[PDB]
């Protein structure tokens, strides 16, 4: 029962990656773990329908 | 000076009150994560007729055909037919097939004008949100002499928005030098009393006063599309150990919508007349076309 | 602005008949009077005490 | 009074009765407690999943979407384009861009959780200070809006409701009227 | 709780004048004149001027269709906006002296709003106009000396049945109860509530209804 | 000759946009009053 | 059932033929057509009609010709917690947190 990460954070903290330059979502848990830049994009949640 | 002079010279630790964030403020001291999307803004104040024409020619041709079967309404069936389209009491058909066909045509005209009333009711549904100026890229925003009224704009005095103007366009700062003002509510009055034409400010207070304006006669441009697109935050001194904790607290305040709850608590989501002058202008254009057709027929 | 002089009058209605149902129900009688001043009553400092 | 009733029920039949083809936000009570008819989801193992795992009051939506959350976003877009899904939770300008691509993609009215995108970073590292300052330096000039002109800002009555069947019926009545012309020939 | 039609009248008189002039110009007098009198309303009328007649008759029917359109817009889009729609009225959230509303002086609603500090402002709007009795507020609102009153729903709907000039709004709040005022520990404490429960279980409350 | 006392007949027979032949009126005051009543029937 | 036995004894004997088992059982019995009406508490059916699929099953009015009662917290005769719970419920009414 050992929690870890994966994906872009997983390749980041393993040293396989060094900086995520991407539309990466700013949240609370990652700021407890990594640092963030100042945000470039500001947008909210919405619902795509047909 | 001000809050920056209090923070940098360390008589005040931080400033919880609302403040724009820009470059050299971030150079001298530190900032938290943003909490509200606050950019800037500017407060200101046929084929159906063709196919029915074709079917009208079909009906007139079959009326001529019934006349050829079996006393002067040969080509005059078009005028009386298109008059019974509009039910004008036109100053009598005799052929049975002609009466049935003209009746089906007239019933088609009745249900088509009923569908035109449906078009009018759908036009009654449509509520418009007109926009005179649609962004900072307006050609009004180069020279007030380029258009026929020389308008007036302006910002708050000694503001960071003025610094953004001076780093964007010092010529715009020179036009604003002749167009300065003092008070925010005084600028509101000058917009209401015609002393001012437009105002440039962040979307926060402008949307807040949009939720409390008496009449909503002053609307900004859009919702922050082609604008400065920055945020508000909390300025902190460089080296503050409180910074990470304040950032995590702001993220937790976002993550439950309690920030959104306080936005809803401190904002207000607010905002007969016959009008036909577009269709009346079409009426004038078509009567000009009718007198042009009379001018065509005036060759005899 | 006038002296009080509370007088007996006719009173009836909803809770009147409810209290009449109570006195008919449980073994007691009653005595109807009214408040001197028609207020609910809020807690407030009077000018002394 | 017949033709007045005709005008009234056509105005009732095709003018005001606009069906709820959309959902008008997350506050739909048919989506607060959904069923198999409303299959809405988001990207599996995404930040939306974390943000809804935080929501202790909307665990019903978390239990509903977790049977149908998909790996990549564009495959979910194609699946709801084939109507395998019914709605998709995503950030704003991405779906606005996709609606600007093709006009079969419809957003909603409720705009909530105005979050932000930045640059993913390490711990204490000297590639953070001047980089974020350069981001703020690029905010003040229109290079942000230049990049919006590259991708974000660049987007890419008629009466055929019930008169089409009437048009076909009158077109058949033309043939029936020619047949009645043959009947009138048979009269002589 | 018209002018454009006059412009159309000037236009149709211009239409009648040019109908007479072009009917003279069509290689009779009172015929064309009274014809122009009879066209514009599709009145009972028992060839170059006929072209102006047919096109202007198309104009006249699209004019009366637009009249149907803007009368429908006048009576459908003008739903009665005099409804306050409860406590969430923004004209009352930031109130003025335009909407005069208050409550009973020395009432429970005063302490209820005094505890709710987030509704202080309306409280500060209502502290200056408080009335001794409710019938003062009734007579004031009937003679338009007020604009609103905060009260229980059943009594207000009862008085609206008594007085048909009164309007209740949609929202509902502070779902409370009226019971019997009681002293401290008394031998007439339990049996009173027991008798009230006896009235609730049978149709005696239904009889009171 | 026949719509003498039968003004009710031509009147109520032309309220409803009927396209039914009744009589061609010669009285100009009758024609103006018919136009007033027919305008009121349209708005009715 | 006991309140009906106090109120409508003969109609209780008619409802003796009309008994059932569950809340969702009576729900399905009203959706299918094997049941015409149902009697229960007020706000429970108000919430269940507020979440009804299409607002199919409708109540009668808004609770006007009914028993006019409520819900409470039962305590034994002599528990000292009674006044505290009563004052706390009055406080939860008084702030609008209810
Ligand atoms: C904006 O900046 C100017 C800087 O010149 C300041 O002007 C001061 O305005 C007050 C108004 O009473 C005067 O008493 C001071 O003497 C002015 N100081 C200076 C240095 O000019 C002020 O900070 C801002 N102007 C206003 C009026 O808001
Ligand atoms: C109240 O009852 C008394 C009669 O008992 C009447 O009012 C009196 O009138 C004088 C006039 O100045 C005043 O002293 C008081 O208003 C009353 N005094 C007494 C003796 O009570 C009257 O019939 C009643 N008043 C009303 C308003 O009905
Ligand atoms: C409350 O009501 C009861 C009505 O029954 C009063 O009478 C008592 O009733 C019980 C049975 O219900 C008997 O066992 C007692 O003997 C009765 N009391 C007396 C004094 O005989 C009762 O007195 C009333 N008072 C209260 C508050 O208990
Ligand atoms: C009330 O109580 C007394 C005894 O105190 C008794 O004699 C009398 O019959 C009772 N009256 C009623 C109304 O039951
Ligand atoms: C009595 O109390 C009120 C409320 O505090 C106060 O306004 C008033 O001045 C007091 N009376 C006198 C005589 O001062
Ligand atoms: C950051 O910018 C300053 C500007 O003077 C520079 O001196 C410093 O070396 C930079 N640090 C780096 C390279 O991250």
């Amino acid at each position: 029962n050992k929690k870890e990460w994966n994906g872009m954070m997983g390749e980041l903290l393993s040293g396989q990656a060094d900086m995520i330059v991407a539309p990466l979502t700013i949240n609370n848990e990652r700021a407890q773990y990594i640092e963030f830049s100042k945000p470039f994009k500001y947008q909210g949640l919405t619902i795509l329908v047909k | 000076n001000g809050m920056i002079g209090e923070v940098v010279y360390q008589r005040a630790v931080m400033a919880v009150g609302s403040l724009t964030i820009n470059e050299e403020r971030s150079e001298v001291v530190d900032f938290s994560v943003p909490f509200v999307e606050t950019g800037i803004s500017v407060m200101v104040s046929a084929s159906v007729w063709v196919m029915m024409f074709v079917m009208l020619l079909i009906v007139s041709a079959i009326a001529v055909f019934v006349f050829e079967y079996f006393s002067f309404t040969i080509g005059k069936a078009i005028w009386l037919l298109w008059g019974l389209v509009f039910n004008n009491s036109v100053p009598n058909p005799k052929g049975t097939t002609s009466k049935i066909m003209v009746s089906v045509w007239a019933f088609f005209a009745v249900i088509f004008l009923a569908s035109y009333t449906a078009n009018l009711a759908a036009f009654m549904i449509q509520e418009e949100f007109v926009d005179q100026v649609t962004g900072l890229s307006d050609k009004k925003f180069q020279r007030p002499h380029d258009y026929s009224p020389p308008f007036r704009f302006g910002t708050v005095p000694n503001g960071s928005t003025e610094r953004n103007i001076r780093n964007n366009y010092p010529y715009m700062h020179q036009y604003m030098t002749r167009f300065n003002q003092r008070g925010v509510e005084d600028a509101l009055v000058s917009l209401k009393t015609g002393k001012l034409d437009a105002f440039i400010y962040d979307a926060a207070v402008l949307n807040y006063k949009a939720g409390r304006d008496e009449g909503c006669k002053l609307v900004t441009i859009g919702s922050g599309y082609i604008f400065a697109t920055t945020g508000y935050g909390i300025a902190l001194q460089k080296g503050s150990p409180w910074k990470r904790q304040i950032d995590l607290a702001l993220l937790q305040f976002v993550g439950d919508g309690e920030m959104e709850e306080l936005e809803t608590l401190w904002l207000t989501g607010i905002c007969s007349s016959q009008l036909d002058i577009d269709n009346m202008a079409g009426v004038f254009y078509m009567l000009a076309a009718a007198m042009a057709l009379s001018l065509i027929t005036f060759i005899w | 602005g006038s002296p009080r002089h509370t007088v007996p009058q006719c009173c009836y209605g909803f809770c009147i008949d409810l209290l009449i149902k109570l006195a008919r129900t449980m073994n007691f009688t009653y005595e109807v009077h009214l408040v001197a001043d028609g207020k609910f009553g809020t807690q407030e400092r009077v000018n002394n005490s | 009074i017949i033709v007045a009733s005709y005008t009234a029920n056509l105005a009732a039949f095709l003018v005001l009765d606009r069906p709820e083809e959309r959902i008008t936000g997350i506050n739909d009570p048919r989506l607060r407690n959904p069923s198999d008819k409303f299959i809405y989801a988001t990207v599996k193992q995404s930040s939306v999943d974390i943000y809804f795992r935080r929501q202790v009051e909307l665990s019903t939506m978390y239990r509903h979407m977790e049977k149908h959350n998909y790996e990549s976003a564009a495959e979910a877009i194609q699946a709801v384009r084939d109507n395998k899904l019914h709605a998709f939770i995503w950030d704003s300008a991405v779906l606005e861009f996709e609606a600007s691509q093709k006009c079969d993609l419809v957003t909603t009215g409720e705009l909530f959780f105005r979050s932000g995108f930045g640059i993913g970073m390490r711990k204490d590292s000297p590639w953070k200070q001047n980089v974020s300052l350069s981001i703020l330096k690029s905010h003040e000039n229109g290079f942000m809006e230049d990049l919006d002109k590259t991708w974000v800002r660049y987007q890419e009555t008629l009466t055929f409701e019930n008169m089409a069947g009437v048009f076909m019926l009158v077109a058949g009545g033309i043939v029936a009227g020619i047949f009645l012309i043959f009947i009138e020939i048979a009269y002589k | 709780k018209s002018t454009l039609w006059l412009l159309v009248g000037l236009s149709v008189h211009v239409v009648a004048v040019m109908l007479y002039l072009l009917d003279r110009f069509s290689p009779t007098l009172s015929s064309a004149m009274w014809f122009s009198w009879g066209v514009l309303l599709n009145s009972g009328i028992g060839f170059s001027a006929r072209i102006l007649g047919m096109v202007w008759a198309g104009f006249a029917m699209i004019i009366v269709a637009s009249y149907t359109a803007n009368l429908a817009a006048f009576l459908v889009l003008d739903r009665p906006e005099e409804r306050i729609t409860g406590i969430n009225d923004p004209r009352l959230r930031n109130p003025s002296d335009k909407f005069i509303y208050a409550t009973v002086k020395q009432s429970s609603v005063d302490i209820y709003f005094r505890r709710q500090v987030e509704l202080s402002t309306m409280y500060r709007h209502m502290e200056k106009h408080n009335y001794e009795s409710a019938a003062e507020a009734i007579q004031a609102v009937r003679d338009n000396k007020l604009h609103a009153f905060i009260w229980d729903s059943a009594v207000l709907e009862f008085e609206a049945s008594q007085k048909c000039d009164l309007v209740t709004t949609g929202e509902l709040f502070f779902r409370s109860g009226f019971g019997i005022g009681m002293r401290k520990d008394s031998p007439w404490k339990q049996n009173v509530s027991l008798s009230i429960l006896k009235s609730h279980e049978n149709g005696f409350m239904e009889d009171l209804d | 000759s026949f719509t003498i006392g039968k003004a009710i007949w031509l009147l109520w027979g032309l309220v409803f946009n009927n396209s039914v032949p009744v009589q061609n009126p010669k009285g100009t005051t009758s024609k103006i009053m018919v136009s007033v009543w027919a305008f009121f029937a349209v708005i009715f």
